């Protein structure tokens, strides 16, 4: 299908049975070429080399598609020089860090090659270019991030299989920071990955380690650079590239007791490395007993259930249990799941949130009035907020908890029915996958998808795309796009994992202009380009933002913080209406205003005095059709450990000599050898 | 590359000039030319009334 | 809007001369062969001015003309008496700051 | 639907918690329902009711009742007027008799100045950073209102609230009738008095800028209860069960209000409409009040008179509700909630954007006639000494169509005299055209252009509000507020 | 100087204030007129004599103008006398 | 100063007691005594009133007139005063002020303008003012002055109508009768307000 | 996506062009700042117009040229889309001189 008037098109395929319309929406662009890179990595130097030219996705190969190309093509090396000509050149620009990198010049094929460190600490770029047109056409910034490559582990000959139970959903993980690097777990095989399951190797048990009918037990798996984690029977069974060590006492956690374990979320990668101070990568649970997992895989018991009893005023000799355990955006802080009894005796269990803060080592218990089955289990995820914002499913149902669990419900269809297995055939729910920009995909084993807005309580049943008897997963490409996966076996070893786009914007857009919701405002611009703020005692931090909307809706910039108040803020607003739509432009300044000099306890001061915090900037009021990211960043006072001073022309190493003594006496304030 | 910026100075045509003061008439000007050119543009406007 | 840009005459670096015509005293305004002759002579002695400029040793101030009315502008005042009376020349008043 | 979303507000009781109230309970002494805000420390509030509540957060989370701890013999425990002293005290006055309250703490103080059983306690309430006005602060009235001028006892003080003492009775010796209130206005920087000589009523003043002078005077039906706007520029409500009226000057002219219906005003006499007003919430520049019948009022309050709208319907009143500002173009409806099972209290809110709701095709509002209002002027106050004059700047862009007239007025013309010239510079890009207006200030006596009888003595200090406003200012121009500050003479 | 705002569309190239004088041959009259950005028009006039001698009108008329406008034809008079404020004092210095 | 911004209203009534005129415009007349003017802010009410000069006086503004001739610019403080008593705004001039030749000249009218405030002018109102103790024509005695009933049997007859200006001044023209050969007599009446 | 402005450079290895960006949505304005810089190659000392490089920048809005027309009085202009030469090495108009 091709055209070239703008607008909404619905097109539909008139066939026996009745088929739904779908309204595509298409826009003029003047952007409309794409910047293409090949990595190479050098261990040697610790660095990188990248090979960067422009293709156009209309007039490519096959493989500049897929990303698995190595030299351009035709089209993609002319139009290269032809954009030469013109005066057009990329550079890299690092992002947590504003570092640039520029090319070389032009190679004998169409190609501009950049030399770059190995970081480990900034690993999110863009590569850009100068505002240089071709025919009335530019090129988009790509969006991409690199660090160390991860190695993948190889095969012996003579090992088994590991599985899930027969007829159970297959799984899926992937790693928390740079994603295309993850594990599937299957009813036949588990495949790990090295990109998006383009290309796969599985993953093997020695004999004799584990029985047969263990082998087809695994509940759940987790992935880490060093290795990986299988939950085998309820129990934790660690395979590396050397050995398949079973985890026991010996390392802190208990044998055929554990229920479950969790992972970080959101690549908070630049806070964790500068701490100077190893935490703990991973969490399990056992029903009656949290552990937090440091790196090399051992780790000492985090909490029992008998202190949180005596923690939250309990009348002793009750049923109080863990079912889950998540890791929130605040990066020192984890929240449990308190499911309770309440003298037992019936089906209904009381469903509380205990927040652990690790920083001041404490326990907070916080406002819940969930009442649930015994049968319901549970999962719940954290939204990407600086505040407390969960959602919770429980395999029929889909529970929130939004503004500082304040708006505390159920999510529900427009219809009402507020059950999402009488919509989907009664089906579980599958898979939820949260993201950056804030909407949320549920996702069921008749491969029927709902659809959220976090800060939103209405869900939509979006139309159907996948067949109900398909063996699928959702997951992410390199972008933050989602990608449904398709397995099915008795197939050519080459077919078994293919992954196809899912276009989620604009079966949102088509569903909308079924309804007819609207953004209430035009724009929200703001300047937090990071995430990360730190800074002494003598600056300051200065936050612009600005929303633009229709002529008297009258709104406004909530600014929420979440933490440890130790500072102060003073805001300037400045309103102006203009062709009927109203600006408001308001500048936020952060900054303390503490004396040292001449006091008791400067050092007790200054600890008092010293911490992180978090902030985020939204709209007033905002609902569906808004594709605004809502900004949240975090600052911290106190020294980063890595800033001191030094006298000129000294060095530690220039100049070279050996060991020498002496004697010093007489002179001090009797005999000195040093 | 040289301007140069000059205003007409009026002056009656000498003829019969039936009329006391005034008949015939035309604005004139000098034409320079430097040493190094053989072409120049002359552009001529009003002086604002 | 095309905003914020440079000078035309110094972006295409090009020097610019400005010569008026003498005035008269004459009750109509007109002028006559002798008045367009004096105009004449002004106009070709600033242009011989410009291109005699290239003498090599530099003078205190720019503006080759400042050789021309240095010696002369310690009366102009004087001069100016003579026109508007009309008690002067060809009622020809020739200004310093016109050429 | 319109108007508000109702939300409830409720923490605490996440578990079996036992939590039981101590002592006698709180209560107001008039049908109406009122949140008193402090001015600067936004977040603390009084909500007096049938049972009182003081917040320190923005009426979030459950409150218990305020309450008396019975170590001291209160009697009755009725609130009559409250009043917020600078820093972490309330003062209350209950059965005659007034008292302190650190919130803070949990600490109750006998005030023991006070020996004739009062009624209202009065004063102003500066919010700039320093140490001029935290003494301006400082200065309170005690009254009791209805009493006989000849025979009755008006208290003040100056430490605060710590002390009172009696005030004496040689100034007030040829005024009859009963008082109604003695106030601080320290816009024209005197004592007024309200009196009642008959069914009308009327100002008087004390201090030498018309010593011994009146105001014109205005209907006094049954009692009133004063309101000051916060920001001492004089503007004054004044309200009881069927009546209201609006002061622009400091008392000296008192009038009526209008109301607006397609196009048309009409003066609105409460009696005569047959309604009665039943929470009254007063901004810096704004009024509104919410009427029994379920009815909602709002208005702008400047010069040149008051325009008051009706709001869309929306059924609000709940024999408990009362609205206070929560900010410029944001009003709220706050609701409490009782909880046997718990013994507290929860609270309903509605939100009430009032700039959307002011957009209907059936009011038909003509939108804002000024583009741009902004000055540097707001941020802080300012000092005048002698022989000294000072500047000040602001930026007006009016509409694409209209033409609206500026206008500078002086709380205090007795001691400051001003000049403004406003001159046009530059133009923006769609063509409407910048106006820059600059005001040179400086004291009465050295320009010129007054009487004997109006200067009013050069010696003393005084204190004065200068205001830049539009005067033709249509309804719905929320958020473009005129400009205000604080000029010490 | 006088400025020109317009609040229709307007001349762009041509300038719309056509001037005249009445005796161009006491009064030597310069003029300068420049465009703005939102096609304002801002024009100054220097008007001085000629030789030792009368009176004159300079007319400033917006052609393009409309006949129901308040003003639009300006009629400055230029007298080539003394002002009647023009006279010459001699301080004592000793008040 | 925007010269075609749009005036559509008077917002101010100004009245010197000696002479009454027309009540759409203001005009002044300068004798021998002071200069004399009350003047109040029109409004939908028309009559004086108590509060608004009171509105007015309380922000610290009272009227200025701006009195300009072809080459004189002058302005005049009313003064600000309590409105305690007062009905209307009240300023008196000493002819000295204004001109001090009282010699017969042709001498030019005045343009009077009347605002609240004179760089930020909010409300602006045109008058005229006349000299009258210095106008040539106003000196003499044209002739035998006709009453009423007497001019009103000369209808009839007229056939065609003259005026006249005094050039530096207007609105002291002269109204001069053609009439029929039937009747007979020069007549010629004369007006001093326009 | 809807309003851009793009460069040209002739010869880019001796002129860099950079383009900076400002909006306001409320005045519906765009404001643009471009800046050409020399890269100090390209020519050799020599005198006045020996070493004279002739090069050129174009500036255009994307999709303007040809349905853009500016009315004016007296006709109509095309806009969005600029020419511009320039000329690297020594300007006309400088001497040295013995001071
Ligand atoms: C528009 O409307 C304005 C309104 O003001 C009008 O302005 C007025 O124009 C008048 C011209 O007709 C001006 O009159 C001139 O006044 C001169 C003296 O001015 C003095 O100024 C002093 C400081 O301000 C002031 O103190 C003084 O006060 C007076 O002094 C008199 C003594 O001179 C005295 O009698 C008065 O009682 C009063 O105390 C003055 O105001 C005069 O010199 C001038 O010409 C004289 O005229 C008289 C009588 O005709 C004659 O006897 C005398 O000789 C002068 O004639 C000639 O004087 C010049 C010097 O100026 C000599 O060189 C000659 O040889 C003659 O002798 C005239 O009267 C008036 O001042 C001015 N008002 C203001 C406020 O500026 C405009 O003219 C109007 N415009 C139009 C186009 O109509
Ligand atoms: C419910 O919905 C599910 C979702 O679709 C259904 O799953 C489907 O199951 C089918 C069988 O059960 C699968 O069909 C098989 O597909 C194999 C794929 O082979 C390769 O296919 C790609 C692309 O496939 C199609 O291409 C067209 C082209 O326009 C697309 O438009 C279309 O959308 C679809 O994607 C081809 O491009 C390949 O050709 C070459 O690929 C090379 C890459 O390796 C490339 O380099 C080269 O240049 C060529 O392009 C392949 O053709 C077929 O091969 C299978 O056919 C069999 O193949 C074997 C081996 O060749 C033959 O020996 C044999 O005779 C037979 O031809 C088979 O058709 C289907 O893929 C799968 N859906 C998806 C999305 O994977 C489910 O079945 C549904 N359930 C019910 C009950 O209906
Ligand atoms: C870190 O070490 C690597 C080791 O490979 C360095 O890569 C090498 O860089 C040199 C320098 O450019 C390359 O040599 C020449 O490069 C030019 C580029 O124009 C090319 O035209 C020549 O033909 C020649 O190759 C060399 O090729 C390259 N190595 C490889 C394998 O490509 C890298 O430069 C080092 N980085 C830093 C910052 O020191
Ligand atoms: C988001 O919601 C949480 C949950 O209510 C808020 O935490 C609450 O914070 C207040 C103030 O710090 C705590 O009040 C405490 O009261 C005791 C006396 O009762 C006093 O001694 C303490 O000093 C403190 O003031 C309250 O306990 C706490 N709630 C819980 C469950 O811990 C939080 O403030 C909310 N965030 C925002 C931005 O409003
Ligand atoms: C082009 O360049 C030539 C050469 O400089 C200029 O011609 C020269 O002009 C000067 C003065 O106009 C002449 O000097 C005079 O020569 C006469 C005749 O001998 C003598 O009587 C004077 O005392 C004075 O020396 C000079 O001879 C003449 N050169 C030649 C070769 O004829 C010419 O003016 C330049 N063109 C323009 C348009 O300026
Ligand atoms: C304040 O003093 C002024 C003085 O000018 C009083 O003005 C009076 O005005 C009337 C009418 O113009 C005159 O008849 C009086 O003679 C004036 N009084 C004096 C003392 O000259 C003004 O009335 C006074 N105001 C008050 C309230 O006393
Ligand atoms: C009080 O007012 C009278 C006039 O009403 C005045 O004479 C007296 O001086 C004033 N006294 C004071 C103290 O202001
Ligand atoms: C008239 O002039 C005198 C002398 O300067 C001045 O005192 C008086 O105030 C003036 N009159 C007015 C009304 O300004």
């Amino acid at each position: 299908l091709h055209c070239k008037r703008a607008g909404i098109h619905t097109i539909k395929p008139i066939a026996g049975n009745q088929e739904v319309e779908r309204h595509l929406t298409v826009d003029n662009s003047y952007i409309c070429y794409l910047w293409y890179f090949t990595v190479v990595d050098v261990y040697y130097n610790l660095s990188q080399i990248v090979t960067i030219w422009v293709y156009d996705p209309e007039s490519a190969s096959t493989e500049e598609l897929i990303w698995t190309a190595k030299k351009p093509s035709l089209s993609s090396r002319v139009l290269t020089k032809q954009m030469n000509t013109l005066g057009q050149r990329p550079f890299i620009f690092t992002v947590e860090k504003r570092l640039t990198y520029h090319p070389g010049p032009l190679t004998s094929e169409g190609t501009w090659v950049i030399h770059l460190p190995m970081s480990s600490d900034d690993i999110a770029k863009v590569i850009r270019g100068n505002k240089v047109a071709f025919q009335d056409c530019f090129i988009a910034n790509l969006y991409f991030m690199l660090t160390y490559p991860m190695t993948i582990i190889s095969e012996p000959p003579g090992y088994e299989p590991l599985t899930v139970p027969p007829g159970s959903p297959l799984m899926l993980s992937w790693d928390t920071c740079i994603s295309t690097f993850a594990l599937l777990a299957t009813d036949q095989e588990t495949f790990q990955t090295n990109d998006s399951f383009q290309t796969w190797t599985r993953v093997r048990a020695p004999p004799g380690i584990l029985s047969d009918a263990q082998r087809h037990s695994l509940r759940d798996v987790i992935i880490f650079d060093q290795g990986t984690l299988f939950l085998v029977d309820g129990t934790v069974y660690l395979r590396t590239e050397d050995e398949f060590t079973k985890l026991d006492e010996s390392r802190g956690i208990s044998e055929t007791g554990i229920l479950g374990f969790s992972k970080r979320r959101w690549c908070q990668i630049r806070y964790l490395y500068k701490l100077a101070s190893k935490k703990s990568i991973l969490i399990a649970w056992s029903k009656t007993t949290v552990y937090a997992g440091y790196a090399t895989f051992r780790f000492v018991t985090l909490t029992d259930t008998a202190k949180l009893k005596d923690f939250l005023k309990l009348p002793q000799t009750d049923t109080l249990e863990v079912m889950s355990v998540e890791y929130l955006w605040h990066p020192l802080e984890a929240a449990v799941l308190l499911s309770h009894c309440s003298v037992c005796t019936t089906n209904t269990r009381n469903i509380r949130i205990v927040i652990y803060s690790a920083i001041f080592q404490t326990w907070t218990l916080q406002d819940f009035e969930l009442q649930l089955p015994k049968e319901a289990i549970l999962e719940f995820r954290f939204l990407y907020s600086a505040m407390p914002d969960i959602i919770m499913w429980d395999q029929h149902h889909v529970y929130y908890s939004y503004k500082n669990f304040t708006v505390v419900g159920t999510i529900s269809t427009p219809s009402g029915e507020t059950n999402l297995s009488s919509l989907s055939q009664g089906s579980k729910i599958h898979q939820v996958l949260t993201d950056r920009i804030g909407n949320v995909v549920v996702k069921m084993e008749n491969n029927v998808m709902f659809y959220i807005k976090a800060d939103i309580t209405e869900a939509v049943i979006l139309h159907t795309w996948v067949n109900t008897t398909a063996k699928t997963v959702v997951l992410f490409d390199k972008s933050f796009e989602v990608c449904i996966l398709y397995y099915n076996e008795n197939l050519d070893e080459k077919y078994q994992l293919q992954t196809q786009p899912y276009p989620l914007i604009l079966e949102l857009q088509s569903i909308n202009k079924d309804l007819g919701d609207w953004c209430p405002y035009l724009a929200f611009q703001h300047n937090i380009h990071s995430q990360f703020y730190h800074m002494d005692k003598g600056e300051s931090l200065t936050i612009w933002s600005q929303i633009v909307y229709p002529e008297n809706r009258g709104l406004y910039i909530v600014v929420e913080h979440y933490g440890s108040s130790v500072m102060t803020w003073t805001q300037n607003l400045e309103y102006e209406i203009a062709s009927g739509f109203c600006t408001k432009t308001m500048i936020t300044r952060f900054f303390q205003t503490t004396n040292y000099e001449l006091v008791d306890n400067y050092y007790q001061l200054q600890k008092e005095n010293t911490g992180l915090m978090l902030l985020q900037f939204r709209p007033s009021e905002f609902s569906r059709t808004c594709l605004t990211a809502k900004p949240v960043f975090e600052i911290d006072v106190g020294c980063d450990s890595s800033k001191y001073i030094m006298v000129r022309g000294f060095n530690k190493s220039r100049c070279q000599r050996r060991d020498f003594s002496y004697v010093i006496d007489k002179e001090l304030l009797d005999n000195l050898k040093v | 590359n040289v301007q140069i910026l000059m205003e007409a100075a009026p002056m009656r045509s000498t003829g019969y000039c039936p009329a006391e003061a005034m008949c015939v008439l035309n604005w004139y000007t000098p034409m320079p030319f430097k040493n190094g050119s053989v072409v120049s543009s002359v552009d001529i406007y009003t002086n604002g009334i | 809007h095309l905003i914020d840009v440079p000078k035309k005459h110094h972006a295409s670096r090009t020097e610019s001369y400005v010569a008026l015509p003498p005035l008269v005293s004459e009750s109509l305004g007109f002028h006559n062969n002798n008045t367009l002759a004096v105009y004449q002579g002004l106009v070709y002695y600033l242009l011989w001015l410009h291109s005699k400029y290239d003498k090599p040793y530099a003078d205190p101030v720019h503006d080759p003309t400042w050789r021309w009315w240095q010696h002369k502008t310690k009366d102009k005042d004087y001069f100016f008496y003579l026109f508007s009376n009309r008690l002067a020349a060809e009622g020809i008043y020739i200004n310093m700051n016109a050429y | 639907h319109t108007l508000c979303r109702v939300h409830t507000v409720r923490t605490g009781k996440v578990f079996k918690s036992n939590i039981q109230l101590q002592g006698d309970p709180l209560f107001y002494a008039f049908p109406n329902t009122f949140v008193l805000k402090n001015v600067c420390k936004a977040d603390i509030s009084v909500y007096l009711g049938q049972k009182v509540f003081l917040t320190i957060d923005n009426f979030e989370s459950s409150l218990l009742p305020l309450t008396v701890p019975k170590s001291l013999a209160v009697g009755v425990p009725s609130i009559t007027s409250a009043h917020f002293v600078s820093g972490s005290l309330v003062l209350f006055v209950i059965s005659g008799k007034g008292y302190s309250y650190d919130y803070y703490e949990n600490t109750w103080r006998k005030l023991e100045g006070i020996s004739e059983p009062v009624s209202h306690i009065s004063g102003d309430v500066c919010c700039f950073k320093g140490s001029f006005c935290l003494e301006l602060s400082n200065n309170l009235f005690a009254y009791l209102r209805g009493g006989q001028i000849p025979g009755t006892n008006i208290y003040f003080s100056d430490n605060g609230g710590f002390s009172f003492q009696l005030m004496n009775t040689d100034k007030l010796s040829h005024l009859t009738g009963t008082l109604g209130g003695i106030f601080h206005l320290h816009s024209m920087s005197q004592v007024g008095v309200l009196m009642v000589e008959n069914n009308l009523g009327t100002f008087h003043y004390m201090e030498y800028p018309l010593n011994h002078s009146m105001g014109i005077a205005f209907s006094y039906k049954n009692l009133l209860e004063v309101i000051m706007k916060p920001y001492q520029r004089g503007f004054m409500v004044l309200w009881n069960q069927k009546s209201i009226l609006v002061s622009s000057n400091s008392g000296q002219i008192v009038e009526h209000v209008r109301l607006i219906d397609q196009k048309i005003f009409t003066d609105l006499d409460v009696e005569h409409a047959n309604i009665n007003i039943y929470s009254v919430a007063s901004n810096a520049y704004e009024l509104a009040f919410l009427v029994a019948e379920d009815h909602l009022y709002y208005g702008s309050q400047s010069y040149m008179g008051t325009y008051v709208i009706k709001l869309p319907h929306q059924p609000l009143w709940s024999t408990h509700t009362s609205i206070y500002f929560e900010d410029i173009g944001i009003l709220q409806v706050l609701t409490p909630v009782a909880d046997p099972h718990f013994a507290a209290y929860d609270f309903d809110k509605c939100t009430v954007n009032v700039q959307s709701s002011l957009m209907d095709e059936k009011l038909a509002l003509q939108p804002c006639n000024v583009e741009l209002l902004e000055s540097t002027m707001i941020n802080t106050m300012f000092t005048i000494d002698m022989n000294s004059k000072l500047k000040l700047s602001a930026l007006m862009i009016p509409r694409k169509g209209e033409n609206p007239t500026p206008l500078v007025m002086v709380s205090n013309p007795h001691a400051l005299g001003f000049k403004a010239n406003l001159n046009e510079f530059g133009n923006t890009f769609d063509g409407n055209s910048k106006y820059k207006l600059d005001i040179e200030l400086k004291q009465q006596h050295h320009w010129g252009n007054s009487d004997f009888n109006f200067t009013a003595s050069i010696k003393r200090h005084a204190i004065s509000s200068v205001t830049v406003d539009i005067a033709d200012k249509t309804l719905s121009c929320v958020d473009l507020k005129p400009l205000s500050t604080l000029i010490s003479v | 100087q006088f400025k020109i705002i317009p609040k229709a569309m307007s001349t762009f190239p041509i300038p719309p204030v056509s001037m005249v004088v009445g005796n161009p041959g006491l009064v030597e009259v310069k003029t300068q007129g420049v465009f703005d950005l939102n096609e304002n028009y801002y024009l100054d006039i220097h008007v001085s004599g000629r030789f030792f001698q009368g009176s004159t009108s300079i007319a400033l008329v917006l052609w393009e103008g409309s006949s129901k406008c308040y003003a639009i034809t300006l009629l400055p008079t230029i007298k080539s006398s003394c002002s009647y404020l023009r006279t010459m004092h001699h301080t004592p210095g000793r008040h | 100063v925007i010269h075609n911004k749009g005036k559509e209203r008077t917002y101010f009534s100004c009245s010197g007691e000696g002479i009454l005129t027309g009540l759409h415009t203001i005009k002044l007349f300068l004798t021998m005594d002071n200069l004399k003017v009350r003047c109040f802010f029109r409004n939908e009410n028309q009559s004086p009133s108590k509060e608004i000069l009171g509105l007015f006086t309380s922000g610290g503004l009272a009227p200025n007139m701006i009195i300009t001739n072809s080459t004189f610019y002058g302005g005049y403080y009313f003064k600000l005063t309590p409105f305690s008593n007062r009905l209307e705004w009240l300023i008196d001039i000493p002819r000295q002020n204004i001109t001090v030749n009282t010699d017969i000249a042709a001498v030019e009218q005045w343009m009077i303008k009347i605002t609240m405030h004179e760089g930020l002018n909010i409300y602006d109102t045109e008058g005229t003012l006349l000299d009258l103790v210095r106008e040539p024509i106003l000196q003499w005695n044209l002739g035998r002055v006709l009453t009423e009933m007497e001019v009103r049997d000369l209808y009839p007859e007229v056939n065609d109508i003259k005026v006249t200006k005094s050039p530096c001044a207007n609105d002291v023209a002269l109204i001069g009768f053609m009439m029929k050969p039937s009747s007979n007599g020069v007549f010629i009446g004369k007006t001093i307000s326009g | 996506k809807k309003l851009a402005i793009a460069v040209t450079i002739a010869d880019p290895e001796c002129l860099s062009v950079t383009v900076t960006q400002d909006v306001l949505l409320n005045r519906n304005a765009v404001i643009n700042k471009i800046k050409v810089i020399d890269k100090k190659r390209c020519s050799e000392q020599g005198m006045i117009g020996r070493n004279i490089k002739k090069t050129s920048m174009m500036l255009k809005v994307l999709g303007a040229p040809g349905n853009c027309i500016q009315r004016t009085y007296l006709g109509g202009i095309i806009q969005g889309f600029k020419v511009v030469p320039i000329f690297i090495g020594c300007p006309p108009g400088k001497r040295l001189a013995f001071d």
